């Protein structure tokens, strides 16, 4: 399951 | 609307409405250095947090007054500015979006 930078990565990185 | 869309592709708004997000538009690589500059105290009294030197390209995603599950309605709004970010883990990446001056 997510961890909590993959979480962080899809929440808020728009490269 | 870049929000609304933004929002629901990522998951933020398919079970229900989220009041703010911010996207950041810049590399992964660079956001991740962040965690390698300045460090400043967390809202919350912890100091696990850093500031980015330079100001980076995002895009605050505000929900309206007139917004409710099914129908999340946000206010697209873009600036530059100094993000900050609470750091942890090994590798040292970030886990939260703290802020953004």
């Amino acid at each position: 399951k997510e961890t909590a930078a993959a979480k962080a990565e899809r929440q808020h990185m728009d490269s | 609307n870049y929000c609304n869309q933004m929002m629901k592709s990522r998951n933020l708004t398919k079970d229900r409405c989220k009041p703010v997000n911010t996207f950041v538009h810049e590399s992964l690589a660079d956001v991740q250095a962040v965690c390698s500059q300045k460090n400043v105290a967390c809202k919350n009294g912890q100091t696990n947090c850093y500031q980015s030197y330079s100001t980076m390209s995002i895009t605050d995603c505000r929900e309206t007054g007139s917004s409710k599950y099914p129908n999340c309605a946000y206010k697209t709004t873009q600036a530059n500015k100094h993000i900050i970010v609470a750091c942890e883990g090994n590798p040292y990446v970030p886990v939260h979006f703290d802020a953004s001056v």
